[PDB]
């Protein structure tokens, strides 16, 4: 099984789950800044300042 | 009250299982629901009253600032 | 609550409220004192002259 | 220059909460203009018009500007 | 040789205060909120001092500085606005907590109780200096009516008043003594929670069923360290909901205009936690009688241990009282609304009758339906 | 009758229906736990194995099935008997102290 | 007595997860420009602010060095007037609070760096009191200089009527009608009380997600250290 | 006036006709139950504190 090996490879000892938690929220962070940004602007499409520089 | 001289007990037994073979959400809406739905059918003929009638209050007294505030014919 | 009073309760109140009374006059001198009470403190005869 | 604000309020003035509102602030009118000495304001069925007026406009308004 | 948990001093009291403290199986998630008036109260702390930090209490000043604070300062709105919606919600977890204790016969405890009642003292206190640090309109004038409650007080009255404002009335020096008693006084809280808890410890904790629970005692850490921070999860969604979404929802909006003194704002209400003591406040014609029956209001928590005539300790086998006690909530939330309100004729009675009722229900419903439902159970 | 009264009050109260009875309620005063340790040994045991059921099943907020009620003509008073005496000397210790 | 609380316009921003139209806050800063700031005062907000919200950086140094402000002493102690800065708060159009009243009939206009926060009812108050001059009613007389208001408390307002169609000229070319004004300046107010409401919004939104996400996991995390006892099976076998 | 407690001083000298006009100020006709003389004690120097009473 998939979550098998994800365990017996990298959940098992402490320290490499320490580990794992440092890199998955390294990337976690970047990803759902990214989607959220991304969303919010959508909501409000040309009612923000980055959607209006260009004109000004 | 640290474990040890907590009371005394005698033949009670407790089987336990691990929380890595169980399920942590055994039946969550199977049973759940018909639960909760006792739950509140129990509780509510208690709770309930004081509240309608505090909204009944507050209803009748918001309307009964108005018309001590509305127009008077004179 | 009712379980006091009695016999035995009464007199330990009247052996007390010698020492009772004179804590409470404790407390007013103290009182008078700390706050400097000018009403009590016009009528001591010695302590007249500080106001 | 035509203000869509006053279109909204001629449009929204036909709502037949408005029309009683109205009917109700003329029946006030002519008796507080026809009494000579009294107190009596006509501003209590004037602002049950602008309520039931502006509430209405609220709904629409907006979307023309 | 031995485990260091239950061997060095502090670990040994932070074990057999947190770790191992054996606690009751069945504790409903309202026993939670004990919990979370603690993480509240370091939320209030530890934000708090974030604005000690560009706050400055001088009348030519305070107002101008929060508006600094609010808008020039690095994610200081967040700082601001936090530390009001958390005293907010300190309030709420307070209430819901004195209720707990209330129903399932927790002031059994005595000492925890009076604790409790202290404790609950003087965060009102607490709350009621902080309200002023804006110096705003609302909180210039609350503030105002408030210290001149104090003149009700026989003899010593207006002398006392005066001493508080430093002064014939609130001005600069009464804004900077308030600043210095709220900085100091949560930390006084911190001990007297310290001491709630110690007191607490040694007898354990009152199940929802009110019967002793030593036969199914738990560890604590395995279960209501996470049990704990789940409830916590779940006020600080409440919280940041309140933040980020509607800040100034349980707020005055007259708070945002520099206190004039020479203006008295239409309406004059405090924090909406005081609500329930102004109300009452406003029942009693008499204003000795009226101070004197607020500050009842919340001593009667003391007389309840002695009020308590029923053989069962909790209320859960208890409908009668069950329903006394949410009529008493009812009358609660009465005269929060009634205290929002003016004082005119609809709301004058009502506050009058929601008064009564509520030291009735305390001093008189209470004690006798317990006297009738142990005799209608043979007992 | 009152008894239909006091019927209603026992299937209102609802601690029938965790499985537990009347003595098994009561709150622990300072002449209760006298009066505990004073019960018999079985008397003890089904009271702790009880109250330990009770405890188990509010944790889970469930109750008893409808067949495992304690039915209030079953309800025993067992404690009662114990309690009386002990708060019978109480009240003799309290003559003889005034 | 009585008054009218204004009615629940549909803002841009009302959304729960919605934002300022900052287009609408430049043509209200605009507004507030050349119509509120010769009698209304705004301190709290500066020209810095304006950048990255409603004006280019360009475009509000240039709005800061049209004005002339007060500065400090001089080589001898002088009151030199300066060209200002982008570090600079927007001027106050009376010196002293009291010649404020003097100017007009003795009512100080209130500064509007909170007027949308300290009102009760919020914009859709400000826009209506805007949008709200009428003709009084029969039976009430008004002094002389005094103006008929629903919406203000007292009814009686002290204000000249500030906006009117075609007063001023957008620089985007928007029609300048009254209702638009009124709209824009009021979008701009509402701005200048929450100049972190996009943020705060933005925020909100990441925090919903966020929480949306950790409860079910923490949840599912007591459920599974608990479910050692929510699984237990009790018996007893006396002897 | 002058200017005490952050407040002016409305201070009149109340001169004959103003305190014979007060006198006949009927007291239920005023909004506020107070009489000329009960509020200030000397009909010849009536003495309020500066502001106005409602904003
Ligand atoms: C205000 C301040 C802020 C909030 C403070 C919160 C303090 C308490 C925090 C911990 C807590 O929630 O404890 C109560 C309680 C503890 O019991 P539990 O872990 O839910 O287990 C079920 C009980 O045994 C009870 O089980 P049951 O007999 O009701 O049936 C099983 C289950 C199934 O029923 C449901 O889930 C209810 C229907 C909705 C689905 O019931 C529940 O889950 C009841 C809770 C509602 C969900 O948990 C909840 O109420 C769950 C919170 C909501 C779920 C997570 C977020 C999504
Ligand atoms: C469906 C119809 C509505 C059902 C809920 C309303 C109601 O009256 O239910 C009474 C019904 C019967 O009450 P009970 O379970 O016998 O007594 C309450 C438990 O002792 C103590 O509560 P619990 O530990 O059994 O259940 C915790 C419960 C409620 O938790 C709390 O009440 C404490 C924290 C939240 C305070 C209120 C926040 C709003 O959680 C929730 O309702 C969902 C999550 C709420 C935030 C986390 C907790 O209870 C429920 O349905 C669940 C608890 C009350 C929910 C409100
Ligand atoms: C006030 C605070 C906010 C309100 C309260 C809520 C706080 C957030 C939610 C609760 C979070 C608890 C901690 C996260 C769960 C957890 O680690 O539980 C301990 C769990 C409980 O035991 P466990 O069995 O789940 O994990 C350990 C066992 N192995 C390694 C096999 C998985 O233990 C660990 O996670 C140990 C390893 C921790 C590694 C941490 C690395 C951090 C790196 C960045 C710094
Ligand atoms: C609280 C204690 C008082 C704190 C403030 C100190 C001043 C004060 O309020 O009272 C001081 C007063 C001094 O004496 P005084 O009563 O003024 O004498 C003339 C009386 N016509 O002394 C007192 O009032 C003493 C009695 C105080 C307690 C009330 C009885
Ligand atoms: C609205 C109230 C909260 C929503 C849930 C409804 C509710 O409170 O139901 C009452 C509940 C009943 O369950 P239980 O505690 O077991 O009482 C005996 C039941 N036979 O009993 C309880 O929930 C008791 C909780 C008491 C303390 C919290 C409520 C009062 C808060 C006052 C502030
Ligand atoms: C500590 C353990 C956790 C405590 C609770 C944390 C806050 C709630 C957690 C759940 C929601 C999280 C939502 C979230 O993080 O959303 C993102 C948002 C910041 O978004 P943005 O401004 O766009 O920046 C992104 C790039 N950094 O994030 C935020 O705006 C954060 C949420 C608002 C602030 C809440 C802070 C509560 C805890 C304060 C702890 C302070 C500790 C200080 C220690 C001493 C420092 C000297
Ligand atoms: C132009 C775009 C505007 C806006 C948005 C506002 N004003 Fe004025 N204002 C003036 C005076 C003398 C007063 C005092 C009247 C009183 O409050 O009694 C005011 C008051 C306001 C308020 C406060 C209303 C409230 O609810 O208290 C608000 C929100 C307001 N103004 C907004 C005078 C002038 C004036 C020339 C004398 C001009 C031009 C403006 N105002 C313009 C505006
Ligand atoms: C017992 C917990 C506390 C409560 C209930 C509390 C309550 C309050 C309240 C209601 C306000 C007014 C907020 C506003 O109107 O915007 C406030 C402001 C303030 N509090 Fe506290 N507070 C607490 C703890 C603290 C602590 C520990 C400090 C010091 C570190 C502190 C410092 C301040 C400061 C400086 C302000 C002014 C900032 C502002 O304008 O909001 N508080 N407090
Ligand atoms: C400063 C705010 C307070 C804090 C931080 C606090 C802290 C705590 C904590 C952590 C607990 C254990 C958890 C629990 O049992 O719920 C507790 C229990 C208790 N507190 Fe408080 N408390 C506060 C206010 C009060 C008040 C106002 C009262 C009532 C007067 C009170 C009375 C009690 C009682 C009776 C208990 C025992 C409840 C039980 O275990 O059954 N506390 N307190």
């Amino acid at each position: 099984t998939l979550t098998a090996r994800l365990y017996s490879l990298l959940f098992r000892r402490t320290s490499t789950f320490a580990l794992t938690i440092a890199v998955g929220a390294l990337f976690f962070e970047r990803a759902f800044d990214q989607g959220a940004d991304a969303i919010y602007e959508h909501i409000n499409q040309g009612k923000l300042w980055k959607h209006i520089k260009h004109k000004y | 009250r640290e474990f040890g001289h907590l009371t005394r007990m005698r033949h009670v037994i407790t089987y336990s299982l691990s929380p890595f073979e169980q399920r942590a959400f055994p039946h969550y809406f199977t049973k759940g629901i018909p639960n909760v739905l006792r739950r509140t059918r129990a509780c509510i003929l208690r709770v309930a009253p004081p509240f309608v009638v505090f909204y009944l209050v507050y209803t009748w007294g918001t309307q009964e600032f108005e018309k001590s505030k509305r127009k008077n014919p004179a | 609550l009712s379980r006091f009073l009695g016999p035995r309760y009464r007199e330990l109140a009247r052996n007390w409220i010698p020492t009772a009374s004179m804590w409470g006059a404790v407390g007013a001198v103290g009182l008078v004192w700390a706050t400097d009470w000018r009403l009590i403190l016009d009528w001591v005869p010695y302590i007249n002259g500080k106001f | 220059l035509v203000d869509p604000l006053t279109t909204v309020r001629e449009q929204c003035e036909q709502i037949e909460k408005c029309i009683k509102a109205r009917e109700r602030l003329e029946l006030c009118d002519q008796r507080v203009s026809s009494r000579s000495q009294t107190e009596e304001d006509c501003t209590e069925e004037l602002f049950d018009f602008l309520h039931a007026r502006d509430h209405c406009v609220a709904h629409k308004l907006f979307n023309s500007l | 040789m031995t485990n260091i948990r239950k061997s060095h001093p502090l670990m040994k009291i932070i074990n057999n205060a947190f770790i191992d403290l054996p606690a009751p199986s069945n504790i409903s998630s309202w026993w939670n909120f004990g919990s979370l008036l603690g993480i509240c109260l370091i939320l209030q702390i530890l934000t708090g001092l974030f604005l000690a930090m560009h706050y400055t209490s001088d009348t030519t000043t305070a107002f101008s500085s929060v508006t600094h604070i609010c808008r020039d300062v690095n994610y200081g709105w967040v700082i601001r606005y936090l530390h009001a919606n958390g005293a907010s919600m300190f309030f709420i977890c307070l209430f819901i907590h004195v209720g707990r204790g209330l129903y399932y016969g927790s002031y059994m405890f005595l000492e925890t109780w009076n604790i409790g009642v202290v404790l609950l003292f003087t965060v009102m206190a607490t709350a009621f200096m902080g309200y002023v640090l804006p110096w705003g309109q609302m909180s210039f004038w609350g503030a105002t009516v408030i210290t001149n409650l104090l003149s009700a007080i026989p003899y010593i009255g207006t002398d006392l008043v005066e001493w508080i404002w430093g002064g014939f009335s609130v001005d600069k020096a009464t804004l900077t003594r308030f600043f210095a008693f709220h900085f100091i006084l949560p930390f006084i809280i911190t001990a007297l929670a310290a001491v709630h808890l110690l007191f607490l410890h040694e007898t354990g904790s009152n199940n929802p069923t009110g019967i002793s629970s030593d036969m199914d005692k738990i560890p604590f850490h395995p279960y209501y360290t996470i049990k704990d921070i789940l409830g916590a999860l779940f006020m600080m969604l409440i919280l940041l909901i309140l933040v980020l979404f509607s800040p100034d929802l349980l707020g005055d909006p007259d708070n945002y205009t520099p206190a004039n003194p020479l203006n008295t704002p239409p309406h004059i209400k405090p924090e909406w936690y005081f609500l329930f003591a102004y109300a009452i406040l406003r029942s009693i014609p008499n204003k000795l009688g009226g101070v004197l029956a607020l500050v009842a209001s919340i001593l009667i928590l003391i007389l309840m241990p002695m009020l308590h005539t029923s053989k069962q300790r909790s209320m859960m086998f208890r409908p009668l009282s069950q329903c006394l006690f949410w009529m008493l909530v009812a009358d609660l939330i009465t005269l929060t609304w009634i205290g929002g309100q003016p004082v005119e004729h609809p709301f004058i009675i009502i506050g009058q009758l929601a008064s009564i009722l509520y030291f009735l229900i305390i001093l008189v419903l209470m004690p006798i339906t317990s006297i009738i439902e142990n005799n209608l159970l043979k007992w | 009758w009152l008894e239909g009264i006091r019927k209603w009050y026992y299937n209102a109260a609802g601690f029938n229906k965790l499985g537990l009875m009347r003595d098994d309620t009561i709150y622990e005063d300072d002449d209760v736990k006298e009066a505990i340790r004073r019960l018999p040994e079985n008397l003890y045991n089904d009271r702790v194995f009880r109250i330990k059921r009770a405890l188990d099943l509010t944790m889970r907020q469930q109750i008893l099935p409808k067949e495992q009620w304690t039915k209030y003509e079953e309800d025993k008073f067992y404690l009662e008997p114990y309690l009386k005496e002990v708060i019978r000397e109480r009240k003799e210790r309290e003559e003889w102290a005034k | 007595d009585l008054e009218l609380h204004a009615p629940s316009y549909p803002w841009s921003h009302r959304g729960l997860l919605s934002s300022l139209d900052h287009t609408s806050i430049r043509r209200g800063f605009q507004v507030y420009k050349q119509v509120c700031s010769s009698c209304h005062s705004m301190d709290y907000v500066a020209y810095r602010h304006l950048v990255g919200v409603c004006y280019t950086e360009e475009e509000a140094k240039a709005l800061a060095e049209e004005v002339e402000v007060q500065d400090g002493p001089n080589e001898d102690g002088e009151m030199f007037m300066r060209p200002g800065k982008l570090s600079d708060y927007f001027p106050k159009p009376y010196p002293n609070p009291e010649a404020a009243r003097a100017a007009n009939n003795g009512a100080l206009p209130p500064d509007l760096s909170y007027i949308v926060r300290a009102r009760h009812g919020g914009e859709d108050y400000v826009f209506s009191l805007l949008t709200g001059y009428c003709e009084p009613p029969t039976g009430v007389s008004l002094r002389e200089g005094l103006y008929f208001n629903p919406y203000f408390p007292g009814q009686a307002i002290a204000m000249a009527p500030p906006i009117y169609n075609e007063v001023l000229e957008f620089d985007d070319g928007t029609p300048a009608t009254m209702s638009q004004v009124a709209k824009d300046v009021c979008t701009f107010l509402r701005w200048a009380s929450e100049p972190e409401h996009d943020h705060r919004k933005r925020m909100g939104l990441k925090m919903l997600m966020m929480m949306g996400l950790l409860l079910p996991l923490v949840y599912a995390m007591k459920r599974h250290k608990w479910s050692v006892l929510k699984s237990r099976k009790l018996a007893y076998r006396p002897p | 006036a002058f200017k005490w407690r952050g407040k002016p001083l409305f201070v009149r000298h109340r001169t004959k006709k103003e305190i014979d006009q007060e006198a006949a100020v009927e007291v239920s006709q005023l909004r506020d139950p107070q009489h000329d003389l009960e509020r200030v004690k000397k009909p010849e120097w009536v003495i309020l504190i500066g502001v106005c009473t409602h904003l």
